[PDB]
């Protein structure tokens, strides 16, 4: 009935709400909202995989074990256009202490800067 | 409605207006008595408040919002040398 | 439920 979602971007994460019986298309509105994308030059991933918006978040992985206040859930939003790319890497804000996301080593990446985004 | 929050660090984060309105103060901004910019809405500014800790306290803006209705078992939040020492002013600074 | 502003006394007041 209810499930708990949540869109990921590079050190842009936003916290969704919607019914596991929903939309896809209903949380869509809040991308054009925060993003301001449209259901064309955005896509969604669920789950290491990509989000359908043809089906619900029951009926396409969500109910309410894979998205609530104990976990919630998280989708990869990324625009593509000619050539371009946004979610795919999902930039995790600042998290060294705790609230490892992953097996993140940081063996090393500090003080010798490498490449660099600019 | 969402708000977004911001951290000094860069990173940025949106609640839904009422998982926000568990800080007292961010749902007061979202129409606080302040001028009106052609952009920046709904949205949340801690120039004392890094990425990690506006995340710690914003669980419990949408933990307390369910369990504001339950009083039955809410647990509580971790405490450690590491994560909570910011929270000492911002999680106080976020009303309750 | 308390935010996290009671959470984050705890260790200051116990540790």
């Amino acid at each position: 009935m209810d499930v708990f979602l949540m869109i990921r971007r590079h050190k842009t994460t936003i916290f969704t709400d919607a019914k596991e019986s929903s939309t896809v298309f209903e949380l869509k509105r809040i991308v054009e909202g925060i993003l301001k994308r449209p259901p064309d030059e955005q896509r969604l991933y669920k789950d290491d995989q990509l989000l359908d918006d043809g089906k619900t978040l029951g009926e396409c992985g969500f109910t309410s074990q894979t998205a609530r206040p104990q976990a919630p859930a998280t989708v990869g939003l990324a625009f593509r256009a000619d050539d371009t790319f946004e979610a795919l890497c999902i930039e995790p804000f600042s998290s060294p202490p705790e609230l490892p996301d992953v097996m993140k080593p940081q063996d090393s990446g500090s003080s010798a800067n490498e490449q660099a985004v600019q | 409605m969402y708000v977004k929050l911001i951290s000094s660090d860069g990173h940025e984060f949106i609640v839904k207006r009422e998982h926000a309105l568990t800080s007292g103060t961010i749902k007061a901004m979202l129409s606080g008595p302040g001028q009106f910019a052609e952009n920046e809405t709904n949205e949340v500014n801690f120039r004392e408040i890094p990425s990690h800790v506006l995340s710690k306290v914003c669980m419990y803006f949408t933990y307390k919002v369910r369990y504001t209705n339950s009083s039955t078992e809410i647990p509580e939040f971790p405490i450690a040398p590491e994560i909570a020492l910011e929270l000492l002013m911002a999680a106080n600074f976020l009303d309750c | 439920v308390a935010t996290l502003q009671h959470l984050c006394r705890k260790t200051v007041n116990g540790h």
